[PDB]
RNA sequence: AGAAGACCCUGUUGAGCUUGACUCUAGUUUGACAUUGUGAAAA
RNA sequence: AAGCUCCUUCGACGAGUCGAGUAGUUUGGGAAUGCUGCUCAAAAUGGGAGGUAAAUUUCUUCUAAAGCUAAAUACCGGCCA
RNA sequence: UUGACCUCGGAUCAGGUAGGAAUACCCGCUGAACUUAAGCAUAUCAAUAAGCGGAGGAAAAGAAACCAACAGGGAUUGCCCUAGUAACGGCGAGUGAAGCGGCAACAGCUCAAAUUUGAAAUCUGGCUUCGGCCCGAGUUGUAAUUUGUAGAGGAAGCUUU
């Protein structure tokens, strides 16, 4: 902090304390029990049509259009790219 | 109704400046006379008896 | 309906407002009760103090960061640090809030004296009088000259900081050097072209001077 | 009080003050703002200038705590003094001390040059300034400390 | 565990095996009957989560409701009013089919309470739902203070006064800024914003 | 005498009825998606 | 059987839900504040929020979709003053 | 042929429970028009009256997927202020919150997701009541540990009932 009140890094100074963060921001990690259930009930399941749809669309090596795809049936940007990229690692597990 | 305003707020410090005004009234002679008192046999009005 | 050079009304009183008009006629009466109510917690709590102790917090926006009040209660790693457990201190009369975050040392280190003032001056007594333990206040400390409310001991006591320091002529700080007023008015324009120097570092020119050699 | 009122000078007077023509009725002419463009123009037009239309930009979430900066002019400056301090600076008492105010503790964010200071320099910690003030300060010998 | 992998596997309602099964048991529930007794619970994991344990005085029964939005029951069309409310058909109900299930489950067995409910297959004109039910006058029941809570008179009927959660949710008792009208409660904020108090001293 | 003219006019007062008045609506018709699964034949 | 200090190792965390579109209603909430119907329909440092829609990159704060809990508060309908 | 299990039934079987009243205050659903706009259709009246369902002495809410942007506050509720303000509105008539701050009160907790697995350690009912016994429930999970503030496994020390 600069010590004045306006700027980049204004603010009051004062003496930061580093500590580890609370216990419930550690959601969201992948423990490795959870990893292991999914990929058992992944092989079980399968896949869902559009995910199907998309695959065939990425093999085909129409990214563009598989990206839309996959944006109109998940609803968002962020979704689909993630989806996207989750099913292209599928894609190359099963191709050795 | 009883929405109309029953009670007053008076200023404090003209409560104050009247309270004084009452104790210094409180103090003479033809002011206790006109209110009704029967002082004519008190010695001095403000009647101070030992504790 | 307007006639004069009036101020234009903003009464809202357009909604059947007669049926929901609340008059506080009981505000003499609630006052009795609630001291009456306060009495009794008193009682049944004797001799234990009627509230509980809680830390010194700063206001948390630019209007009022200025000020110190009371918080509603100690963090854990402020109880950590002044060595009472965490489920302890409920009972001796702390506060605890585990939802609170210690993100400087200052108030942290202000908030652990405070509980060691408090527990220096705790008496504990034992769970039976027959055998005190090694947490128990022995029976000689125990004087009997108790306090009622933490609080009026443990308030607030320099809310904000004052400001009628004198200092000699020697120690008189330096001045800014190109103007206090200059310093506000360059640190404004930097904050807002922050962006656009980035972008120009950076910039295609400059990537075209790093893809040029 | 109602015994000074015109109700009770009106007792006996048949219009009660109203008049017997264009008597007084429930809403002759609307029922608040009524008209406000049609036959309440020449009220609004001229005591109200302004009062139709839209002016600016919008602010959704407009915090008013964001906007708290309450100013201190330097003609009040020697006013933070206490009564006993403030004594010895003003009346010539040269000394080697100097006062330090810190603003932010009387409730003032930015300190801007209305009146005059006598000469005697003076510390004063804001958190913003103008720049007469600020020069203002500098011509009496006081310095400015920019505070967060 | 094997509740953590069907949970898991319960997500994949697009699968084959998830979508076969879904469908061979809404053809059976569409011939049994609207609201009726069911032994067991069909999501062991579901009930679980949502407080059901299996000794007595927990109780599951399977409710149907018919899908789509409200209809005004007016006379032919005919609304007497302004043309703003000259809607009949596009309109739709406050709460949720999920509730509507459960207060119908609620007054055919009105001696239990309800605990808790969840959706367990839908077609074209039916969803399907699973409600969990507690017997408060169970010795069992009355002797786990984990549940004997439900004992209490508060609890009578919490699903008609949208105690339940499907009911907290279309109440939106939510703590953010965007429940600001229906924190407390939509009827008492709203009365309190409207109320002039007026004190003794103005 | 019986009745705050029932004719006429005014009211930024109604109502009954009509229609290619303005704005809608029940119903109905058409299309899309879901319900909705399993094969064959060509293009 | 309970705590306290210690660091290595781990650390399960709620799905027709979140979210998106559309329709209706509601709201001060304005490229949509809440709710509901229908269609689509997730993920694990993920997700939500950060009051202007979107793409890119950071940051802050919490941990939804299970539940209980007294006081301050309302009310003269019932009983008594 | 017999014995299980699953599902579905009968019984004036043993033991229980619900309805109705009341509804001033409370929790929901449903839901107007008169009226204002000097007409009127969005708006307003009003998320009100009427109607329907459900509790208590209070009810509801409630221990952050919060507020913030700060040197950060820290469950819920209520009062004062914020504030007739930001905002909404044939941007007309009109409507209209929230953060912060002072105060009243103050209180935190329970589950799902782990193998007791060297021992279902759990529970209703009947008899006996004298310790217990006998059917049944339950392994498609009842006890004990854990709930994110953490926790579990370590090995040293102190300490608690
Ligand atoms: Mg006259
Ligand atoms: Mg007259
Ligand atoms: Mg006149
Ligand atoms: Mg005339
Ligand atoms: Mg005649
Ligand atoms: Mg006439
Ligand atoms: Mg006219
Ligand atoms: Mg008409
Ligand atoms: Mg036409
Ligand atoms: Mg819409
Ligand atoms: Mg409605
Ligand atoms: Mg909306
Ligand atoms: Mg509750
Ligand atoms: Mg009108
Ligand atoms: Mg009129
Ligand atoms: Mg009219
Ligand atoms: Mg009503
Ligand atoms: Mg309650
Ligand atoms: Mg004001
Ligand atoms: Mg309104």
């Amino acid at each position: 902090k600069t010590g004045l009140a306006v700027g980049l890094k204004k603010g009051h100074k004062t003496t930061a304390r580093v500590s580890k963060p609370r216990v419930s921001r550690t959601k969201g990690h992948l423990s490795k029990r959870t990893a292991f259930v999914r990929s058992i009930v992944q092989e079980v399941a399968g896949l869902a049509p559009y995910e199907r749809r998309v695959i065939e669309l990425l093999r085909n090596s129409k990214d563009k259009r598989a990206r839309k795809l996959a944006k109109k049936r998940l609803g968002t940007f962020g979704r689909a790219k993630a989806k996207v990229e989750d099913l292209q690692r599928v894609i190359a597990e099963a191709r050795r | 109704k009883i929405w109309r305003k029953w009670h007053v707020k008076v200023n404090q410090g003209q409560k104050r400046f009247a309270t004084a005004s009452a104790l210094a009234a409180s103090a003479a002679a033809p002011l206790l006379m006109a209110r009704g008192h029967q002082v004519s046999t008190v010695p001095e009005v403000p009647l101070v008896v030992d504790s | 309906a307007i006639k004069h050079n009036q101020q234009i009304p903003n009464n809202h009183f357009r909604k059947d407002w007669q049926r929901r008009v609340r008059c506080h006629f009981d505000q003499a009466g609630k006052k009795a009760s609630r001291r009456v109510a306060r009495q009794a917690k008193a009682a049944a709590l004797a001799p234990r103090p009627v509230d509980k102790l809680r830390p010194i917090v700063r206001c948390p926006t630019i209007k009022y960061n200025r000020r110190t009040r009371l918080g509603r209660g100690f963090s854990l790693a402020e109880l950590k640090a002044a060595g009472i457990p965490k489920l302890v201190a409920p009972t001796i009369g702390i506060s605890v809030d585990p939802r609170r975050a210690n993100l400087s040392e200052e108030s942290l280190a202000a908030n652990v004296e405070r509980l060691k003032a408090y527990q220096a001056r705790l008496v504990v007594f034992p769970r039976k009088s027959n055998k005190p333990k090694k947490a128990d206040t022995p029976k000689d400390q125990q004087t009997g000259e108790f306090v009622k409310s933490v609080e009026a001991v443990f308030g607030v006591e320099r809310p904000i900081a004052s400001g009628f320091k004198e200092i000699p002529k020697s120690e008189l700080p330096s001045n800014i050097e190109g103007g206090a007023f200059r310093a506000l008015r360059k640190a404004r324009s930097d904050a807002k072209l922050i962006g656009v120097r980035e972008k120009r570092a950076k910039d295609k020119a400059a990537a075209e001077a790093e893809k040029s050699k | 009080p109602t015994r000074f009122s015109k109700t009770r000078k009106h007792r006996g007077h048949v219009s009660a003050g109203k008049g017997r023509v264009g008597k007084h009725r429930k809403h002759p002419g609307g029922r608040g703002m009524a008209g406000g463009q049609h036959h309440h123009r020449t009220n609004l037009d001229k005591y109200h200038p302004g009062y139709f239309g839209k002016v600016g930009m919008r602010h959704f979430h407009l915090l008013r705590n964001h906007q708290w900066a309450p100013i201190l002019n330097i003609e009040k400056l020697w006013t933070l003094v206490p009564a006993e301090a403030r004594e010895k600076y003003v009346s010539g008492a040269a000394t080697e001390t100097a006062p330090v105010i810190d603003l932010l503790s009387h409730g003032y964010a930015k300190l801007l040059g209305k009146g005059r200071l006598p000469q005697v320099p003076i510390v004063v910690r804001a958190r913003y300034v103008s720049a007469e003030a600020e020069r203002k300060i500098k011509e009496a010998g006081g310095v400015i400390e920019l505070v967060a | 565990g094997a509740l953590k992998y069907l949970e898991e596997l319960q997500k994949k309602k697009q699968s084959d095996v998830v979508r076969f099964l879904l469908r061979v048991r809404c053809w059976e529930l569409r011939q049994l009957n609207v609201i009726h007794r069911a032994s067991r619970p069909s999501r062991p994991d579901k009930a679980r989560r949502l407080g059901y344990k299996a000794k007595q005085g927990y109780v599951i029964y399977r409710a149907r409701v018919r899908r789509g939005g409200r209809k005004k029951p007016v006379p032919k069309g005919a609304t007497y009013g302004k043309p703003t409310n000259q809607g009949v058909n596009q309109l739709k109900y406050q709460r949720s089919l999920k509730s509507t299930a459960e207060e119908r489950v609620g007054r055919r067995c009105a001696n239990l309470r309800v605990l808790n409910s969840y959706w367990i297959n839908q077609d074209s004109t039916y969803k399907y739902f699973e409600v969990i039910l507690v017997d408060p006058q169970h010795k069992a029941i009355r002797r786990d203070p984990r549940i004997n809570w439900i004992v209490n008179p508060v609890h009578k009927h919490r699903e008609s006064r949208g105690l339940t959660s499907t009911g907290k949710r279309s109440r939106g008792l939510n703590k953010g800024h965007r429940y600001n009208k229906t924190r407390a409660g939509r009827r008492k904020t709203w009365k309190r914003h409207n109320t002039l108090s007026l004190w003794r001293y103005r």
